[PDB]
């Protein structure tokens, strides 16, 4: 039985080495289960020793039996699972809302309150809705790298990009046409047929009183 | 007399006591968030001030409410910006327009310099437009206003140095912003409809004074008052100095560089400039404290904006995008916690937009990450300060056992492994070998596994036991504990660093703290005494458990502490860092990186190979932050690190002070006007928690233990390592860790995909290393971190692609009249701003715009202190009580001309643009004085300036000052008050130590080895100042070097009288140069021409009392300047346009035409690099554990026995000398010689024992393209080479420098080139005949006293292997 | 013989088990280990608790 | 000699510690 | 075989010896 003697000595050793080491780390004051489990249904809270616990998930769901409240120890497993979820493809990858993605176009742009200001609102909520906003900043980037301006950029976005073929305009509530920002108010003109986002039109103006100016750009 | 308030602001800002002077006057104030300042007793020093008659009349017309600092920040520096040129009488003196003056005349010497040296004629040319007097003064918005604020900060400086008179008080009285300084404060008044400007009320107008007062109609308050005020401290004027000065250093550079290359200059423009100024000084009016928030984002953005230039991959505009969307977080915070409207915040997102739309290339982002101190910082809170740190030091966290098993295997296999490459043998186990199966039969055999191997059999390392290693009586330096340090007091009266009047009630016992005067009280201080201290857990003693936290100086964030131990906990943590630095640190290479773009390919190869030539390596980097690592380690992680340590020393309990002690202690921050909030008298024994005070710490502290924490986390990444199978290297800064990950492919492989591939790697192993630190409670951010194939940290310096970038605002920006000296020396500021100068060069290519800097401030210096000394009466003028009459515009030249070495003031040598290290100043400083007086056109003063009267010194003079003169001009002031240290040493000091090492009969010890080490017949100063070094006169000195810079120590009316007679002593000596003459010494030089006989014979003649008849050897050198000259030999047509000019032994140079990589494009010679390497080019037995007195016997047994014949009688003056050091007999030490018998003793003494200089003192880009060559210098490339003056390394710096300042403006194409070679010259070499210093008597003193000291014996030397 | 094959059988299921189960395991820190190490190294250095041991017996370490 | 008599008595201690460990292991890890 | 027993010799110590530790904490 020499095989299966010493897969047993080899296994055994290592067993002892893990086990032996465990035991030092947490020694002397470690809580046991019974202990643990009572000290946490009384008082709320888990105990101020260490605890050892099968797997990061039962550490997930430790509360008191009564009513279930967050715990130290339940925010501690939270953040290690976080982590555990990271990808390799997807490390530090931004990770961007409509709201926060209009924000970062309006720091490259020049001016203020501009055609290209309202392009960008409009884009960055399309795309978002469609799931594609990763591709859509990466596609913006690279034109950027190319060599060109952020106005050049959102012009050939909205021409190329798939998310972007066959969208009609949102509708704009304002009061009248003099709502409508200063810079932007030579660029109005008539609704057209069939206005959509790849043939220059970003939005639709309806006043309060039925009367409709499309924005061109 | 001797201290004075600091010149520049180093201490954090904290604004607490000024709460206190506003209740004195009957103001209004809110500063602090501290209760116990509402209510207390007033300290009589402030609540006196409310009594000066001035300070009432000041206060007339002015509103009982104050409102902060800050949100007056912005119209201060604007109205001192704007008004200043209306009180140019108060400044007179300071004589701005001989600043300019001065100034453009030292531009136009070294232009005349320079193109004399390089041998072209026209390289530097005239921009008539910096040339005029006229354009600083017309054309830079800071210059009235930095004058303005010199003035009044000296002003300031002396009213606060004196303890509190109730006369004493400065003021400035504008057209707005009136100042007024009393004691410790600076009040500031301004009008109020300034600050309402056309507003419903004034929260309306500033919305940060809504913390202040809520909602309230605060009219009542300030219909019938014309003004308005903030009180602050003298700190808030020192940092608004400072901001002046640097702003204008910064925008004279800019511009002059703008005007000088005008298509790229590595400068930001100067559009850019002026709006991030105003940006910022409005966002922090609007924001107060927080604005700092936003403004903290400079930095990274910069960064991200230099990572988006190589070839285009995704990943390259994450970490900008993640910048961009931290900042509008910070901004929406900001905005609902003041409920600001969103028109009213545009300069916020003006300032991220004008950093992320200025199209700038990556040198000009390098500079303009530069400017992060350039708004100021911010006000301190004690209890927003500890808030974060107690909440990440007492959080609980989830670890896991196998990783913590796993890194813990690695760090025992790592010291095993070390141990063998060191040894070639395996240490002595003493663990059972049946356990280890693996292990064993590679012990057996004396074999060591492989790296591949070492993974699948990890686990049979727990149980390797063996021999202590590294024994602990023995550490290498033991001059650690002298060093001054802070501590804090025992716990018996720690009430004794607060106010009596905050506090309430008077503390029992009253507490001295500093450790220079601890040390020297300390009446034993054994080594071995503080190692039992630790090994019987003394300072578990209740007397022992007090820890007191003190704020960072100069940051932008809410604080960062650094904590401070009583003196004898103090020690032992000394002992344990110098213990592990010392014997087990070195088994961890943290710093064993070198940039992989400038590495040899074969090496790359061999590195990047996992097991053991058609393949391509590439690699990819990420960096991570060690600073918060300190506070997330527990205890059930390090146990087992920290056993197996004391296990190596054979000690038990000595690493473990640091967890046993921390969480018993009460922590605090020792705030003189800020005691905890709850504190009181019968509290005072166990207090309870606070908002600023909390009990049990769990984790670190910034510096206790700070070698064994890189220690485990280069094990980590070697885990890390053997868990992916791929090559990483790691670097460490001090703050940030770089890790490069190299991955290998294929030859035919497109760009793109190696691109890609390459992050892919480096991403694994940072996701990898993310999991491995998680699971041991630490948490990297993947937000902070980027991963990049081009971006680097390697020294303090970065690095794109192998391209070095210019940081030269850095150190260029600091540039000041004054600095931290004895007493404000002149000589002190001129040498701080020479040093300053000469990094600031390293770092950069533009010359001209820096140097002008720093002529400007080197004039100031001289005027401001010669009429605003603080060591004399207020008004006193040093020129006329000295000379009877002012001083003129030409003495003070003269003065700044001369070299320092010839008794002048001349700090900023021409030749250290090219190196720093020269060999011999006396010989360059004489090149460099004839030809400012050729460019001056007084001719005739040369040999006028040189010779002046020696003055009188001894033998020991001349040993400490081997290589310069006899005159008292260039003497150091602290020369003189070294006397006084030593006497007080001697009256107030009871360690056994110092009274041993400074006995009484130390000075005649002194004087004889000095005089006995000149005694030779040819005398060599240079053997004597090394030998010197290591006697116990070497020792001495260097104590004295530590103890000096302390107070009533170097202190103890006399003393001022002394002072003050030196100072007018040395102002006579440098600014008259008829005084000081003589006649015969000038005429016996005339006749010389060579520079190298003029050195000689002013050396001879300077020292001929000391010398005696013989003649003195070793200590003259050609100036390579001088003794090479340049001549050009191939030169393209492009260039030839630019430089304008139409048409044996010698080193030959080139450029090389092939180019590597390239940022932004080829045109620039400081923007690509190549693929040269030009420097790189250019003991029977050895005891483990050799202690610092072995080392230096060893030298000095070496040098000795090289200098003297063979045919002496060596060993009789060897034993005086080495029986004072160590134990060993003569015999016995030869067999630790290196191998002897080879040199010619005056050229090969200089080159053997001598420090040189490795490279040339330019950015390092230009000697990758540089092919120097020195086969062609004939007989000297050794044969009449080892017997001559020519020293070969440093031909190649000054080839390497002279085609970086060439072609430093020049514009480059693809088809230029440049080929030229350095000529050698007759007059300067000379043949050295070889000769012996013959030595006619033993030294005849008793040498033989200090085997108690262990700082100077070593009684048992080799008790460490022997191997 | 029999008694051996039978103990065997019983010691390679136990032990893997353990391995298995040890691949596993997490732990969570708490605030007694290191005061509870402190006064262990004490008692076993002079045989008495440490002076002004109030403090120990605040964190449930003296026993 | 003596050893291979002392393995075959060793196996019935090895075996008791196992059994006290896996007893042990139920009482100190939490599982619910 | 007589390094199959003095290594089963020796595992039994070491179990031995963690079993005591063990004990400590229930
Ligand atoms: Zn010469």
């Amino acid at each position: 039985m020499g095989r299966t003697l010493e897969a047993i000595s080899k296994g055994m050793s290592e067993m002892l080495a893990k086990y032996d080491h465990l035991v030092i780390s947490t020694g002397r004051t470690t809580a046991p289960a019974a202990a643990f489990d009572a000290y946490l249904n009384e008082h709320g809270v888990p105990p101020p020793q260490p605890a050892i616990f099968k797997d990061l998930g039962v550490a997930q769901q430790a509360c008191s039996k009564g009513t279930m409240v967050k715990n130290a120890t339940t925010d501690a497993a939270d953040k290690m699972s976080k982590v555990l979820e990271l990808s390799e493809e997807t490390f530090s990858k931004p990770n961007l809302s409509a709201k926060d993605l209009a924000l970062l176009l309006f720091t490259h742009l020049p001016g203020n309150n501009t055609p290209f200001h309202i392009l960008a609102q409009v884009l960055s909520k399309i795309a978002y809705k469609s799931g594609k906003s990763g591709a859509f900043l990466d596609a913006f980037h690279q034109i950027l790298s190319e060599g060109e301006n952020a106005q050049a950029a959102l012009t050939r976005l909205s021409r190329t990009f798939d998310a972007f073929l066959g969208v009609v305009p949102p509708v704009i509530r304002v009061k009248n046409f003099q709502t409508v920002p200063r810079p932007c108010q030579k660029s109005l003109r008539a609704v057209p047929p069939n206005p959509t986002i790849d043939k220059g039109w970003v939005c639709v103006y309806s006043s309060e009183q039925g009367e409709t100016r499309a924005l061109k750009i | 007399p001797t201290q004075y308030p600091d010149a520049r602001l180093s201490s954090p800002i904290i604004l607490d006591q000024c709460d206190l002077l506003a209740r004195s006057l009957g103001l209004y104030s809110h500063y602090s968030h501290n209760p116990k300042l509402r209510n207390c007793r007033i300290p009589h020093h402030i609540y006196r001030l409310r009594n000066s008659t001035a300070l009432k009349t000041f206060l007339q017309n002015c509103s009982i409410l104050t409102v902060p600092f800050h949100s007056i920040w912005d119209h201060i520096l604007t109205s001192i910006q704007y008004d200043a040129i209306n009180h140019v009488d108060d400044f007179k003196y300071l004589l701005p327009s001989e600043l300019v003056k001065y100034a453009n005349w030292d531009n136009e010497f070294l232009k005349a310099y320079l193109n004399k040296i390089l041998g072209l004629d026209h390289v530097f040319s005239a921009s008539a437009r910096s040339q005029c007097e006229d354009f600083s003064p017309k054309e830079n918005p800071y210059y009235w206003g930095m004058l303005l604020l010199v003035h009044l900060s000296q002003l300031a400086r002396r009213i606060k140095g004196q303890r509190g008179s109730l006369r004493s008080n400065w003021k400035f009285i504008g057209t707005d912003l009136e100042l007024f300084g009393i004691a410790d404060f600076v009040i500031f008044k301004v009008p109020v409809k300034t600050i309402i400007r056309n507003a419903v009320s004034l929260q309306a107008s500033k919305p940060g004074l809504r913390i202040w007062y809520r909602d309230q109609n605060l009219t009542p308050y300030l219909c019938d008052d014309e003004f308005i005020v903030s009180v602050a401290s003298y700190e808030c004027f020192i940092m608004i100095k400072d901001v002046f000065i640097e702003r204008y250093n910064t925008w004279e550079i800019c511009a002059r560089a703008w005007l000088e290359d005008s298509d790229g200059a590595d400068y930001p423009p100067l559009d850019v400039l002026g709006e991030l100024y105003n940006q910022g000084d409005q966002i922090i009016a609007m924001y107060l404290e927080d604005g700092f928030k936003l403004i903290k984002h400079l930095e990274p953005l910069c960064v991200s904006c230099i990572q988006t230039h190589g070839i285009f991959t995704p990943r390259k505009y994450w970490f900008q995008s993640q910048m961009i969307k931290s900042y509008y977080d910070e901004l929406h915070d900001l905005n609902l916690k003041l409920q600001i409207s969103d028109n009213k915040a545009e300069c916020a997102q003006n300032f991220i937009k004008t950093i992320v739309q200025a199209k700038l290339t990556p040198q000009q982002y390098c500079e303009l990450f530069s400017l992060q101190k350039h708004w100021g910082h911010p006000v301190l809170y004690n209890d927003v300060a500890l808030d974060k740190v107690k909440k990440h030091a007492q959080s609980t966290k989830i670890l896991k056992p196998k990783v913590m098993f796993e890194t813990f295997c690695v760090f025992k296999f790592i010291v095993a492994k070390n141990h063998y490459h060191s040894q070639g043998s395996w240490y002595k186990t003493t663990h059972d070998l049946h356990l280890t199966p693996y292990l064993r039969q590679h012990i057996v055999s004396n074999s060591f596994p492989s790296q591949a191997e070492i993974y699948q059999h990890l686990w049979e390392w727990y149980f390797v036991e063996h021999e202590p290693l590294f024994s602990t009586k023995i550490i290498s330096d033991l001059s650690i504990f002298i060093k001054d340090r802070a501590t804090a007091v025992n716990q018996e009266c720690w009430d004794s660093v607060f106010d009596r009047s905050v506090l309430g009630y008077n503390p029992p016992v009253r507490f001295s703290k500093r450790v220079p005067e601890q040390f020297l009280g300390q009446a034993d201080f054994s080594l071995n005494q503080i190692l039992e201290f630790a090994e019987k857990l003394e300072y578990l003693a209740p007397s022992y458990r007090n820890f007191s936290f003190s704020l960072k100086e100069k940051e932008l964030n809410i604080g960062r502490t650094f904590g401070k131990l009583p003196y004898r906990v103090r020690n032992v943590q000394t002992l344990a860092e110098a213990l592990l630095a010392d014997g087990l640190a070195k088994a961890f290479p943290s710093n064993m990186m070198v940039v992989t773009e400038r590495e040899q390919k074969e090496a790359l190869l061999h590195q990047a190979s996992w097991h053991h030539e058609n393949a391509i390596v590439r690699g990819a980097s990420f960096v991570t932050d060690l600073e918060k690592y300190n506070l997330a380690f527990r205890y059930e992680f390090t146990r087992h690190f920290i056993d197996y340590c004391n296990r190596c020393y054979g000690v038990k309990n000595l690493f473990d002070w640091m967890h046993f002690l921390i969480p018993l202690c009460y922590m605090h921050v020792s705030d003189f006007y800020s005691p905890p909030h709850c504190v009181t008298e019968d509290n005072r024994n166990n207090p309870p928690d606070c908002a600023n005070a909390y009990h049990y710490h769990l984790g670190g502290i910034e510096g206790l233990q700070q070698k064994l924490w890189t220690c485990i986390s280069c094990a980590q990444i070697t885990l890390v390592e053997l868990k992916t199978k791929l090559k990483l290297k790691s670097s460490v800064m001090g703050d940030n860790q770089c890790i490069t990950t190299l991955s290998l492919f294929p030859i035919d492989a497109p760009n793109d995909y190696q691109e890609n591939e390459a992050e892919l790697n480096a991403a694994r192993v940072a996701v990898e290393l993310a999991i491995t630190t998680g699971y041991s409670g630490i948490f990297l951010k993947p937000e902070e971190t980027f991963v990049h194939s081009g971006f680097i940290y390697f020294g303090k310096k970065q690095y794109l692609n192998g391209v070095q970038l210019p940081q030269s605002l850095k150190t260029m920006a600091r540039c000041g009249p004054l600095s931290d000296s004895i007493f404000d020396d002149l000589q002190g500021s001129l040498a701080s701003i020479g040093t300053s100068f000469e990094r600031g060069t390293s770092e950069t290519r533009h010359i001209f715009p820096s140097r002008w800097i720093a002529s400007f401030h080197s004039m100031l210096a001289i005027n401001l202190l010669n009429q605003n000394h603080l060591g004399f009466p207020l008004g006193f003028n040093i020129d006329i009580s000295c000379f009877k009459k002012p001083l003129t515009f030409s003495e003070k030249l003269i003065a700044l001309i001369t070299p320092q070495v010839l008794g002048g003031l001349s700090f900023l040598n021409p030749e250290k643009l090219f190196y720093r290290n020269i060999s011999d100043p006396l010989t360059s400083g004489l090149f460099q004085l004839k030809n400012a007086l050729e460019f001056l056109e007084k001719e005739e003063l040369f040999y006028i300036l040189i010779s002046k009267k020696p003055g009188l010194a001894d033998a020991s003079d001349f040993v400490m000052n081997p290589l310069g003169l006899n005159v008292p001009g260039s003497k150091e002031i602290i020369t003189f008050l070294r006397q006084t240290v030593r006497e007080n040493i001697t009256i107030t000091s009871q360690n056994r130590i110092i009274n041993s090492l400074f006995h009484i009969g130390s000075d005649l010890e002194d004087q004889r080895v000095c005089e006995w080490l000149l005694s030779s017949n040819p005398v060599m100063s240079r053997f004597a100042a090394d030998i010197f070094s290591r006697t116990p006169s070497g020792k001495r000195l260097q104590v004295l070097g530590y103890l000096e810079g302390t107070r009533t120590l170097l202190a103890s009316g006399t003393m001022l009288m002394k002072l003050r007679e030196l100072t007018r002593n040395r102002w006579k000596s440098w600014f008259s140069y008829i005084d000081a003459l003589d006649d015969d010494l000038s005429e016996s030089l005339e006749k010389f021409t060579c520079t190298v006989d003029v050195a000689n014979f002013l050396r001879a003649y300077s020292w001929s009392d000391v010398l005696k008849g013989k003649r003195l050897i070793g200590a003259t050198l050609p100036c390579l300047l001088e003794q090479f000259e340049v001549k050009w030999i191939n030169l393209s047509e492009d260039l030839r346009e630019q430089f304008n000019l139409s048409s044996l032994n010698y080193v030959s140079c080139a450029l090389d035409r092939k180019v590597v990589q390239k940022h932004p494009s080829v045109n620039r010679l400081a923007w690509t690099i190549g693929n040269r390497a030009p420097y790189i080019g250019s003991p029977p037995l050895r005891v483990n554990c050799p202690s610092a007195a072995l080392k230096e016997a060893i030298e000095m047994v070496s040098r000795l026995l090289w200098v003297t014949q063979g045919t002496a009688d060596r060993e009789k003056l060897l034993i005086p000398l080495l029986n004072s050091r160590v134990n060993l007999d003569y015999q016995t030490v030869l067999n630790f010689l290196p191998t002897h018998y080879s040199g010619n003793i005056v050229h090969r003494y200089n080159d053997q024992y001598g420090q040189h200089s490795f490279m040339a003192n330019r950015m390092s880009n230009t000697s990758t393209r540089a092919i120097i060559s020195t086969n062609t210098l004939g007989k000297y490339a050794g044969q009449a080479a080892i017997d001559s003056n020519i020293i070969f390394q440093n031909t190649i710096n000054l080839g390497v420098a002279v085609l970086d300042i060439a072609l430093s403006l020049a514009k480059l194409s693809s088809a230029s080139n440049v080929t030229f070679r350095l000529m050698l010259n007759k007059c300067c070499t000379r043949h050295v005949p070889s000769e012996y210093l013959y030595f006619d008597k033993p030294l005849d003193v008793d040498l033989n006293k200090y085997m108690d000291n262990e700082l100077v014996y070593d009684n048992d030397p080799l008790c460490s292997g022997i191997k």
